[PDB]
């Protein structure tokens, strides 16, 4: 560490050395020409999924739902067991990640066959569920009863056909528990009157054809514009309020039963965005619209028996179309067309009943053809704001 | 599909020559699609999920 | 090429 | 001419990283930071000493001259000096 | 230019004669250029005859019939088999080597110049050539491209045959494939004077010389690779895995040799057992060195300690080969096709033997 | 060390590109300083490819360009040995020899026309005896000899031209029987994509490194053996040319074409050289003599019609040459007498490292100075337009 | 072994360039003096380790089997691929 070149002012040895080094680096290829280089110069973020056949034994995971009224805790009902000699059939179980468990948290067995089930408005323990028997069972673990604490009278008060879709549409001040069966019936009840129907009526067509609902969905944001899928397609788009009962209008684009649909809005309902996509057995996945009965092209998820479509309304430019053998396919309209954005085929080959997107976020519950709780996530894809690319994509779709 | 996007480009045989060029690829992958159909039909509705 | 060659040679003669 | 010293030290006309020192590898004017440059020039000095010894081991009358290693198109050169050593990783092409 | 003709299947020698004709035509064209320097009458008689004299002086037989008569005389004497090599099907073809690498091929590339000369003189525009060139053309229609491809494939067959000839055992094993080639040749040359099966033997001769090249590389790969694995002991050894890999290599060697075109177990079992034996021998020498380096009033243990661990790993002295290196036997069966199991008990037999050897070696008194 | 386990455990041979890289690093560790018309400094000849045998043809490279496969159909003086060539030359300094070489399964006449590869070649022989030999091969013989059965007939490949981008790299090699082997990027096994081509008369276009049409079309204008050059059109998947093109008047083995320019029209012409020096300009299948190039020597074996300028073109000569011709301020005046190594009638060519110069595949699958810098497009539009107008005015034979 | 590539880019001899030895030091790819190759590669490998520290501080791709000791009259180059160090006894031409 001598002179740290302190001799860089007026010396001559280091100066001549630096000049010679510069000349050598500038002429380090003295072969008079170019050197002969011999022409060579020389997305899953799986959470604590659950599987325990104490009740998952041959019981298909029915309707999946994160806790929306509470902080993001999924609950999914079940189906009938093929190994129950005397056991109750509707055994809805809960799977709340807040408990940090491995097995299902709460067991809810009922003799009937539960089809649809949901939570309670400002009641952390009232489990409600429309069954196959035409009634709506009601569990409540706050009173320590695995069995439904209250069963709806199966007759004319309730549905005379299997209840397939039930949830409230009203707020805490105007709750309307609406149940929908294959009878074409809709039945709204209060929080406690399971004898007096709040708003019970039907939705039947002109002729004698038995209107068979197929994965019908409530209006997005309770705008009364609900959709009813049927077996020959037959999207029954109708309203609720006023005298708009019965069958308002319909549209078909296929002949398969729409077993998966999702009425949606924008990234904060900037537009109407009621171009709900489907999941039918012809594998059609179309961005259907109520007003414009037959809108833009169907993004049919081929090479798979498509089952359901659902997505978080927080940035709906992230949505999955799964199939009969488990093909998680989520994408964005502004960037993807039929290829996914960040998803993959589901583990093994399961028959995905429900896809359940996280409340204003991302983690997705996966319900299959048995009690098989698979809780994925993507993580990398974030609900990016300024989603005007999706908006202008809709604008371009509105051209041709 | 992406080829037929340019359906207004069927003027001269450059395009039809390209079709003649990728004939094989087209036929074999449609065979693959129908093979998948055969696989989904043989493993029928009760046999499958 | 021994047995087959001998057979071909015998056939040629 | 300390600026000219840094330019001709590590800013020549074609090199991976060049060097020019004064005594035992003690340069300041270069195209990097004085700490890392002191470490590089010191490694050059240690290379000249160990290279003179190992060169004598190779050929009984050899010392450290220049490690003009080959590359894809470049030619590095850890060269020694009288009282210093310049690890001028130069470039042929 | 004739090299380009040979690089393009054209007249080499006839093209050389026509090439002389073309350059002499260029000389006549130069005379026409000097004529173009003049008008179009009779004012060009100074040195025009001398111009034609020089042009015809250094090219006296360029476009004349002298080249045509030379090709005709060559054909009439013996240039009929060059362009007419019909004997490259099942006829006179001296093939063989030190190991008898015999097949059916030709060497038409040698006299290819005379072949192209007679062929062009008899088929281009009908030049002066006798009936022997027509015989060359008929035999050309019989086996022309077959003889050319047979010459090319014969050259490649000898080139690959040299590498196969590097090891004599590779020739002994390649004889098993030469027998299949000779079997196809016997099937094609089995009828007593077949007047309609010459093209099959010609095409089979070309494919046979190509099969000699490809089969030479393949048989050389099999036998020489058996010798290579036999002499390959610089990766991992000093355990039962080296001899186990040698035995499994013998099993897979018999299976791979059975996958080829052969019918006698001799070359297959020879390459298999030879690869296993010398592979385990070289790996056993290295393993012997590393094995000696790793597994070589109660107070009267000196008697056992005198020779306690002198042989902790002496369970691998199987007369250097033995073909069944295992210090025990396996189970049995009834009837199948498993004629390649060298040492089926080589996974626990010698393992238990050497383990008990090391245990009793370090515990000769407890 | 004292051991035999090296060859005894590595008896194969698969270090071709590694040895070529070692030779390049060898030059990288040597060429340095010390503290104390044709340039042709020396021709980059691949003597290890063919022992004293000129390159039959040459297929240019795209990825690491000018790494052309210069096939040399060697002499048939081998009793029991396979001839051939597949190489790559080192003309970065115009040294006395190439970059790397290889022979084939027989005398290599226009190697398997693959494209965009720095270490891949296949010595397509005169009898179809192609051999997988890398472009950067280290073995003087082929890296692997493929079969030469009854399928690989005596049809020698003749027209070699790199016709393809870097995404779908390909090149055409028209054979003696018309088999236009339009091999793809890594296609080096056999003449799989060898399109058929046969005319009613003179079905053997005896070319040697013939090129594309006047416009760089995918039609190989292969010089016929007796004049009126034929072709092998491979434009896409529906082209065919039964050409009788001018420029060939006897033994001619090559027809390159003066394509279009940024200052001229399509210019359907190509100055092909004839055996009697009857050079004439015509397209792939035009059969009309637009303009004559300069003189020749002996029988013709090639032609290099400069596409770098529509006014430029070139005939060939018996000393492995290319007699250019420019029409900037004239009609058919010559431009430069570029050449190739050896004193044989060489018949192969390639481009420069940066272009605007041809590296001829000469006497040993070389890279010689067949430079076309004197044939590039001039900086004027009216000049090339008037030159093309004169060629089209004299387009008739 | 490297007949065509080596003879093409190096049609003559006198120098060696970049020749890769075996693992133990045997000639994996060589045709020159292997004894001088092993001796110069070992001593030049030691000097190349010191010069590797120097040149690596100047350009990180340095190592002991990748340096070429060059003088004004000769050069012991040991810079090959993954086989071993190279072998060359010639100055920087």
């Amino acid at each position: 560490l001598t002179e740290e070149k302190q001799q860089i002012l007026h010396s001559e040895e280091f100066l001549s050395f630096f000049d010679h080094s510069t000349r050598i680096v500038e002429r380090a290829l003295s072969e008079q020409i170019n050197i002969f280089f011999d022409y060579s110069g020389r997305k899953l973020s799986l959470n604590r999924q659950f599987f325990d056949e104490r009740w998952s034994k041959h019981r298909v995971v029915s309707c999946l739902d994160w806790s929306s009224q509470y902080p993001e805790l999924l609950v999914a009902s079940y189906n009938n067991n093929e190994d129950a000699p005397h056991e109750p059939d509707g055994v809805a179980l809960v799977w709340n990640m807040k408990y940090k468990k491995t097995t299902p948290e709460y067991v809810f067995h009922c003799q009937s066959a539960v089809m649809s089930a949901t939570f309670a408005k400002f009641h952390p323990n009232l489990v409600v569920g429309g069954t196959y028997s035409g009634q709506i069972v009601l569990w409540d673990n706050r009173s320590n009863k695995r069995t439904p604490v209250q069963r709806t009278p199966l007759s004319a008060a309730a549905h005379t056909h299997p209840v397939y879709c039930v949830n409230v549409v009203g707020t805490q001040n105007a709750h309307n528990l609406i149940s929908i069966s294959t009878d074409g019936k809709i039945c709204s009840w209060s929080l406690d009157m399971l004898s007096h129907p709040q708003d019970s009526m039907e939705l039947v067509h002109k002729q004698s054809k038995a209107v068979a609902v197929t994965s019908m969905s409530f209006p997005v944001g309770d705008v009364n514009n609900f959709v009813v899928g049927s077996e020959e397609g037959s999207v029954y788009t109708a309203c609720r309020h006023g005298s708009k009962a019965g069958i308002s209008e319909m549209f078909e684009g296929h002949q398969g039963p729409i077993t998966g649909i999702h009425c949606h809005a924008a990234v904060g309902a900037v537009d109407f965005s009621h171009l709900f996509v489907t999941s039918s057995f012809d594998w059609t996945v179309k961005l259907w619209s109520t007003k414009n009965n037959k809108p833009l092209y169907s993004f049919e998820d081929n090479a798979g028996y498509v089952y359901d479509v659902m997505w978080s309304p927080t940035h709906p430019a992230l949505f999955a179309c799964v199939d009969g053998m488990g093909r998680l396919d989520l994408w964005n309209l502004n960037n993807d067309t039929e290829v996914p954005t960040a998803s993959i085929s589901v583990e093994g080959n399961p028959a995905l009943n429900r896809v359940r997107w996280t409340h204003s976020g991302r983690e997705i519950a996966v319900g299959d053809s048995e009690g098989q709780i698979v809780i994925y996530d993507v993580g990398e894809q974030i609900a990016v704001p300024r989603n005007d690319e999706w908006a202008r994509f809709g604008r371009t779709l509105a051209e041709i | 599909r992406i080829f037929s996007r340019f359906n207004a480009l069927f003027v001269r045989p450059h395009i039809r020559g390209a079709i003649r060029e990728y004939q094989t690829q087209l036929i074999q992958r449609v065979k693959d699609d129908i093979e998948s159909l055969h696989d989904k039909f043989k493993v029928q509705y009760p046999q499958s999920q | 090429v021994f047995l087959m060659k001998q057979q071909s040679l015998l056939a040629k003669q | 001419e300390v600026e000219e010293t840094l330019k001709r030290l590590q800013s020549q006309k074609g090199v991976q990283g060049i060097i020019v020192v004064n005594t035992e590898g003690i340069p300041i004017k270069s195209t990097m930071d004085n700490p890392t440059t002191t470490q590089y020039a010191s490694l050059m000095h240690s290379f000249i000493l160990k290279a003179r010894s190992t060169v004598r081991d190779i050929d009984p009358q050899n010392d450290l001259t220049f490690l003009r290693i080959r590359s894809k198109k470049n030619e590095i050169m850890v060269a020694p000096d009288k009282d210093y050593f310049l690890i001028v990783i130069q470039n042929p092409t | 230019a004739c090299k380009m003709s040979h690089v393009r299947d054209l007249p080499p020698v006839s093209g050389s004669i026509i090439w002389a004709k073309q350059i002499d035509r260029q000389l006549t064209a130069y005379m026409k250029r000097v004529e173009d320097v003049l008008g179009k009458g009779w004012e060009n008689h100074v040195e025009g005859q001398k111009l034609k004299q020089d042009g015809d002086s250094f090219r006296m037989k360029l476009n004349t019939q002298e080249i045509f008569d030379d090709w005709a005389r060559k054909v009439q004497q013996r240039n009929l088999g060059v362009s007419g090599r019909i004997f490259t099907i099942e006829s006179t073809r001296v093939r063989g080597r030190t190991g008898n690498v015999l097949k059916l091929k030709v060497n038409f590339l040698p006299e290819i110049i005379t072949l192209s000369k007679e062929v062009r003189n008899l088929k281009w525009l009908g030049f002066r050539v006798p009936l022997a060139i027509v015989n060359k053309a008929h035999q050309a229609n019989q086996l022309y491209p077959f003889a050319i491809s047979l010459i090319e494939s014969v050259r490649t067959y000898e080139r690959t045959c040299e590498k196969v000839e590097e090891r004599n055992t590779i020739s002994l094993l390649v004889a098993g494939l030469k027998k299949e080639v000779q079997a196809l040749i016997a099937e094609g040359i089995a009828l007593v004077w077949e007047s309609y099966k010459l093209d099959p033997y010609v095409q089979r001769l070309a494919e046979t010389v190509f099969n000699f090249q490809e089969k030479v590389d393949d048989l050389l790969i099999i036998e020489e690779k058996i010798d290579l694995e036999v002499r390959s002991l610089e990766t991992c050894m000093y355990d039962h895995k080296t001899f186990s890999e040698i035995l499994n290599r013998v099993q897979k060697a018999v299976d791979d040799l059975n996958l080829h075109s052969y019918s006698n177990l001799p070359i297959w079992v020879n390459k298999l057992d030879m690869e296993i034996e010398r592979i385990l021998g070289v790996r056993l020498q290295a393993g012997l060195r590393a094995w000696t380096q790793v597994l070589l009033q109660e107070m009267f243990a000196w008697k056992m300690v005198v020779l306690s661990l002198p042989r902790i790993q002496s369970q691998r002295y199987q007369v250097g080969v033995h073909y069944e290196l295992t210090e025990e036997e396996k189970f049995y069966r009834n009837a199948l096709t498993r004629m390649p199991d060298g040492p089926v008990a080589l996974e626990e037999s010698y393992s238990a033997v050497m383990g008990i050897v090391s245990e009793v070696e370090q515990y000769v008194k407890v």
